[PDB]
RNA sequence: CUGACUGGGGCCUGUAGAGCACUGAUAGGGCUAGGGGGCCCACCAGCCUACCAAACCCUGUCAAACUCCGAAGGGUCCCAG
RNA sequence: CGCCUCCUAAAAGGUAACGGAGGCGCCCAAAGGUCCCCUCAGGCGGGACGGAAAUCCGCCGGAGAGCGCAAGGGUAGAAGG
RNA sequence: UCCCCCGUGCCCAUAGCGGCGUGGAACCACCCGUUCCCAUUCCGAACACGGAAGUGAAACGCGCCAGCGCCGAUGGUACUGGGCGGGCGACCGCCUGGGAGAGUAGGUCGGUGCGGGGGA
RNA sequence: GCGGGGUGGAGCAGCCUGGUAGCUCGUCGGGCUCAUAACCCGAAGGUCGUCGGUUCAAAUCCGGCCCCCGCAACCA
């Protein structure tokens, strides 16, 4: 990890919980990561968004 | 003076000198040869001394084949140093030479010129030698 | 060519025992047979120093046979510079590759030639430092085929 | 398909004469036209601009067939060339689109070559294929010096089923290729 | 030297042959289409069908579907339900697809 | 490319447009138009494709032009250099050929001045 | 062919200044070129436009013999 | 009763030795892209190598970090003592 | 001074010295998943600008290319595009 | 049961390269077309579909040829488990069991399982 | 044993952070001067000590070799 390659949480956009931590390069990938992931609280797949770790 | 123009590695581990020569045990270029009887590391300086010897006897005539080559780097720690701190620096090159190897061959020369020149060359070497003559045994290889 | 040399049979004698008994272990083979033989070392030496792998050696086997062989392999003891074993290739009417000496009217002493055993010649002649010749432009007496690539330098 | 002058000429004039000149036993042994592959080696379009668009648009008009981009295999500093840049437009012409372009190429294009003294007889392949380089694309009737913006030639590979050169030189000459020497 | 054809054939057959199912293998010629359910653990073929044998004719696609039903018919008869469909070097499409749609139609499970 | 292989500039008169062909000066322009009944003053843009082919036909059939003319110029100089003619020695070293002096000038034929150091005065 | 990406080849009449008509197909309905294969001097076998010279230089530097025989 | 060790059987390995097929080294010779060398020429060519220059060929070799090969042994499992 | 690769290491594994050599402290939003298709390096021949090397064509080419970066192993019947 | 072909395995080149010969009834291919399905970073080349006039030219199948490639003994040796000696050493030798690699002789222009189409 | 340096003719930048060789003087050409210096207008000259590697690309990054300055060598 580095200052350009940052750690980040993914937050289920429905129940607002963070369920995954991953990394990205914010120079290559400025936009906030949106990825469908399984949310264990909603117990269903949900579009998760990148929020600050 | 003979040495590999290029090497994948600078230093090699010390050899073992077991066994008769692997190859180059038969005359196959010239008329007479000088064969090693005991194993040794032969230095580039020895080979060169043995070469100029045969030359200045042939008074630049005949031909001289050097059928060993000093590829093995020879390492030596600086004087008066203590053990350790890694391998010494390369200080010269040796050809591993085992009994039965044909080190030199001579041709284009009288039987007396070859016998005599190979004999002088044997004196520049740290081992006992034999002067041999190309046979059909050689020719059958 | 040609030369006559005694040969005997062997089956379970140690090669070391035979060499310690002044004889030279060997084998005698072609497409049709294969026999453990031994020649006498001092006897063989004068035969072979003239009859190299060039000239026919005929093995008077003790059972009356006289098989016509060529010397095909001579494994030498690298230490003592001594024959250690011999291959006697028995000739028969079928063709054979072999080295035939070259005389010149000088890189190569001899040449590999695809011959018939009746067509086995003693000589192949050349003609006239440093200009040199190749195998293509060469004689080839009756019944011999150039058993190299003619691109070889003589 | 559809009938065109060069095509019907190939079967009528060229194929019989070929059997005469060489004696093919099978009817497929006699040479054929495989394809005509056209290559503009642009490079000039490496990064400066996307001139490939007007160069494709004219390669499309000359041939009736849109070309595909060819990107850089490896990177080359001396060519100011990063691996994967678009450096050429290549378009493979086959069947009727091949005869229709060759027909115009022989009839108008090569004549319109300034100081045209004949197609180089030595550009044959050793394999029965022929390639020829052009330096102006306005040699082609679908190209007017008004519509153009920068001189761009091309490579023309006409490929044949002829195993040898002489077979393919006979096929190409009999079809109407003006050879110099 | 392999062609893209035999590379394609190996690349789908190796994948298929790993799953351990009977391989409903489909050969398609310019005229006929062939099929043989194959046990690769024995190197042995269990049921086959083809345009050439059934002597069927007409639309290649319509014919492909028929051998598909014809192969499935004999298949169920010998106790075979599950099956791995080998398209070999062909795209799953058209005739090969038609033969597949019919093998399912006859009850081959794949 | 129209005549000869040159697109002579439109919007200009037809007697100057032809001068832009290598091989046609003002005098040869005057000829062809008279020998073809085209108005030597009408603009190229306003020439019928019969006037075009009438002028074109005469132009590249009367005299040798653009590329071809330069062949006979080059091959002539070539023959001058080939035989060892003094003008060939001149065309070799790229100097004047028509008796001009070279101590000064000749700059057209020799090109930009390759300035060198000079002799030094004493101190 | 792919759709919507190619110019439509249509029956085309290519005209050369030597009144020559050629009937091929093109992206243009009618094209008027100024030279074709039917009238190019290389194509017309041996139309030697201006240069029949050969050479006549420079042994036809004759005219005349006016040095006395 | 499974133990050390031992018998048979299977598998696993890349050392000794050897080899030069790969990576390198490497002697002499043939043939030969880039020239040096150079009677010449640069008008456009050339031309000749008792010299270095890959590649290929032939002869002959070297290697812990090379292997087309490859033991004896070693290990492990099973059965038996 | 921790980690990775190779050698040393004596053909299982492991094996030391201030022994011989290298590299890591990252990266990738695809350089990930799957389905589909494709197969290199290089050699020779041909081809406008165009060259030893851009792009195009033919033939030869089992893998010597490629697989982000060390090395080793592995690999086109793909892990490469 | 035997020959031919088609398909699919197994051995993993004794199966490959090259040269040649041969095959179209059948089967396979090329082929005939591009309406349709589907397809080209362009191309009906490929992929795909509909066909059945032609050709075995290509490919493929089957043969022959040992130039290459590949395989490859026997014999001898190297080395070595174990047991012993020798040499100041470098190193060497003996007994017993094991035993290469290279090279020689020689081999090889495949062998075969299963299903299908045809043939006798 | 440790450290620094090698690049137009001289003395120094550029290296760190890969693509672009820069500054002063000198050298050369031209002016001003009766002439010279100074001064003013222009121009040329460096493949970066060398070899090898990484790289599309090396003055620049990594290794050896040459060369040149500097430091250190204590307890005994
Ligand atoms: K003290
Ligand atoms: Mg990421
Ligand atoms: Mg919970
Ligand atoms: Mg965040
Ligand atoms: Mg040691
Ligand atoms: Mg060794
Ligand atoms: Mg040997
Ligand atoms: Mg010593
Ligand atoms: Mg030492
Ligand atoms: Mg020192
Ligand atoms: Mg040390
Ligand atoms: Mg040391
Ligand atoms: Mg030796
Ligand atoms: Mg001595
Ligand atoms: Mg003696
Ligand atoms: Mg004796
Ligand atoms: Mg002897
Ligand atoms: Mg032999
Ligand atoms: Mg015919
Ligand atoms: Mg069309
Ligand atoms: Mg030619
Ligand atoms: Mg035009
Ligand atoms: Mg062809
Ligand atoms: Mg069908
Ligand atoms: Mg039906
Ligand atoms: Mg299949
Ligand atoms: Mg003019
Ligand atoms: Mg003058
Ligand atoms: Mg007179
Ligand atoms: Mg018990
Ligand atoms: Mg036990
Ligand atoms: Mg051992
Ligand atoms: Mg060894
Ligand atoms: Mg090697
Ligand atoms: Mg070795
Ligand atoms: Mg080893
Ligand atoms: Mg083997
Ligand atoms: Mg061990
Ligand atoms: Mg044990
Ligand atoms: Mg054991
Ligand atoms: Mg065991
Ligand atoms: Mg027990
Ligand atoms: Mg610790
Ligand atoms: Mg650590
Ligand atoms: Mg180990
Ligand atoms: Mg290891
Ligand atoms: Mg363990
Ligand atoms: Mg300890
Ligand atoms: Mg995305
Ligand atoms: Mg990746
Ligand atoms: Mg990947
Ligand atoms: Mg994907
Ligand atoms: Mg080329
Ligand atoms: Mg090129
Ligand atoms: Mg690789
Ligand atoms: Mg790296
Ligand atoms: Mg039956
Ligand atoms: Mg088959
Ligand atoms: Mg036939
Ligand atoms: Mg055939
Ligand atoms: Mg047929
Ligand atoms: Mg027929
Ligand atoms: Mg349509
Ligand atoms: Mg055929
Ligand atoms: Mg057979
Ligand atoms: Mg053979
Ligand atoms: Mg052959
Ligand atoms: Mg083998
Ligand atoms: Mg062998
Ligand atoms: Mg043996
Ligand atoms: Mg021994
Ligand atoms: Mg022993
Ligand atoms: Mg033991
Ligand atoms: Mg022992
Ligand atoms: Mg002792
Ligand atoms: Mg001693
Ligand atoms: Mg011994
Ligand atoms: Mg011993
Ligand atoms: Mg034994
Ligand atoms: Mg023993
Ligand atoms: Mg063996
Ligand atoms: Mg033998
Ligand atoms: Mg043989
Ligand atoms: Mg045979
Ligand atoms: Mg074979
Ligand atoms: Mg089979
Ligand atoms: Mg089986
Ligand atoms: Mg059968
Ligand atoms: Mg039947
Ligand atoms: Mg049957
Ligand atoms: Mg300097
Ligand atoms: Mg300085
Ligand atoms: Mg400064
Ligand atoms: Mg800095
Ligand atoms: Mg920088
Ligand atoms: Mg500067
Ligand atoms: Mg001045
Ligand atoms: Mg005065
Ligand atoms: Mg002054
Ligand atoms: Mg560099
Ligand atoms: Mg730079
Ligand atoms: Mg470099
Ligand atoms: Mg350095
Ligand atoms: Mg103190
Ligand atoms: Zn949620
Ligand atoms: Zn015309």
């Amino acid at each position: 990890a580095s200052e350009v390659r940052i750690k980040l949480l993914l937050e289920c956009t429905e129940c607002k919980r963070r369920n995954y931590a991953t990394e990205k390069n914010k120079r290559n990938t400025p936009n906030k990561l949106e990825l469908r992931k399984y949310c264990p609280w909603c117990r269903k797949h949900t579009v998760h968004r990148e929020v600050k770790i | 003076m003979l040495m590999p123009r290029r090497m994948k590695y600078r230093k090699q581990q010390r050899g073992r000198l077991k066994g008769a020569t692997k190859g180059g045990d038969y005359v196959a270029f010239g008329d007479y040869g000088l064969v090693a009887l005991e194993p040794a590391w032969i230095t580039a300086q020895q080979i060169e001394a043995a070469r100029v010897a045969m030359v200045r006897h042939f008074r630049r005539g005949g031909k001289i084949f050097i059928r060993i080559f000093p590829d093995k780097p020879y390492t030596k720690k600086p004087l008066e140093v203590r053990m350790g701190k890694g391998k010494g620096n390369v200080e010269g090159y040796v050809a591993v030479v085992k009994p039965g190897r044909v080190m030199f061959e001579v041709a284009g020369v009288t039987e007396e010129q070859a016998m005599e020149a190979l004999r002088i060359a044997g004196h520049k070497l740290p081992i006992k030698t034999k002067i041999v003559r190309r046979d059909a045994y050689d020719e059958a290889q | 060519m040609e030369y006559r040399l005694k040969a005997y049979y062997r089956e379970g004698e140690k090669p070391s025992a035979l060499r310690r008994a002044g004889k030279l272990p060997g084998v005698m083979y072609n497409r049709h047979l294969n026999r453990k033989v031994y020649v006498d070392l001092v006897e063989f030496d004068k035969v072979f120093r003239q009859a190299s792998i060039h000239h026919v050696i005929v093995l008077e086997l003790p059972d009356g046979q006289s098989l016509p062989t060529l010397v095909r392999q001579v494994n030498l003891d690298k230490r003592r510079r001594r024959p250690e074993h011999v291959d006697f290739f028995v000739l028969s009417d079928e063709p054979v590759e072999m080295y035939v000496p070259l005389r010149f009217v000088e890189i190569h002493r001899d040449i590999l030639v695809k011959v018939s055993p009746r067509n086995i010649p003693e000589f192949i002649e050349v003609d006239v430092i440093g200009d040199s010749l190749h195998a293509s432009d060469l004689k080839l007496p009756p019944g011999v085929e150039l058993a190299v690539s003619p691109e070889e330098t003589i | 398909p559809l009938d065109v002058a060069l095509k019907r000429k190939y079967y009528e004039e060229v194929r019989p004469e070929l059997i005469r000149r060489f004696g093919y036993q099978n009817v497929w042994e006699v040479p054929r036209l495989e394809k005509v592959v056209i290559n503009q080696g642009l490079g000039e379009a490496k990064e400066d601009a996307r001139i490939l668009e007007k160069a494709a648009q004219e390669l499309a008009l000359i041939t009736g067939q849109k070309p595909a981009v060819t990107r850089a295999k490896k990177s080359i500093s001396n060519f100011k060339l990063r691996k994967g840049m678009p450096i050429g437009l290549r378009v493979t012409l086959r069947r009727d689109r091949m005869w229709i372009f060759l027909e115009k190429l022989l009839n108008v294009a090569l004549p319109r070559i300034r100081d045209f003294r004949g197609l180089n007889p030595n550009s044959f392949d050793g394999r029965g294929n022929y390639n020829l380089g052009l330096r102006e694309q306005l040699i082609f009737p679908e190209i007017t010096y008004d519509m153009v913006d920068a001189l761009r030639g091309m490579d023309i590979a006409v490929v044949t089923t002829a195993e040898t050169d002489e077979e393919a030189r006979a096929l190409l000459e009999l079809l109407g290729f003006p050879f110099r020497k | 030297r392999l062609t893209a054809y035999e590379r394609r054939k190996f690349r789908v057959r190796n994948r298929i042959k790993r799953t351990g199912r009977l391989r409903l293998s489909v050969f398609r010629s310019l005229k006929h289409i062939y099929a043989q359910i194959i046990d690769d653990e024995k190197g042995v073929t269990l049921v086959s069908a083809s345009s050439l044998a059934l002597k069927l004719k007409g639309n290649k696609t319509e014919v492909a579907r028929q051998v598909g039903r014809a192969l499935a018919e004999k298949a169920l008869a010998l106790g075979i339900k599950q099956v791995a469909f080998d398209r070999g070097p062909y795209k799953y499409h058209g005739r090969v697809k038609a033969l597949a749609e019919g093998a399912r139609e006859g009850g081959l499970e794949f | 490319a129209r005549i000869a292989g040159v697109e002579i500039p439109r919007n200009k008169r037809v007697d100057v447009a032809l001068t832009y062909i290598y091989g046609i000066g003002k005098a040869r322009a005057k000829e062809a138009l008279e020998k073809t009944g085209i108005n030597p003053a009408t603009r190229v843009k306003d020439l019928t494709e019969a006037e075009v082919v009438r002028l074109r036909e005469y132009v590249e059939n009367t005299w040798k032009l653009e590329g071809e003319l330069r062949a006979e110029v080059a091959a002539n100089i070539k023959r001058l250099m080939d035989i060892g003619c003094y003008r060939g020695l001149r065309h070799r070293r790229g100097l004047p050929v028509r008796g001009q002096r070279t101590r000064t000038n000749a700059r057209t034929r020799k090109g930009p001045r390759k300035t060198v150091a000079g002799k030094k005065k004493a101190p | 062919m792919k759709e919507g990406i190619h110019p439509k080849l249509v029956p085309a009449r290519i005209i050369c200044g030597c009144g020559n008509v050629i009937e091929t197909y093109s992206t243009k309905p009618e094209i008027y070129v100024e030279v074709c294969s039917k009238c190019h001097p290389f194509y017309t076998g041996q139309q030697r436009f201006v240069d029949t010279e050969g050479r006549v230089e420079r042994f036809q530097r004759r005219y005349g013999d006016s040095y006395r025989k």
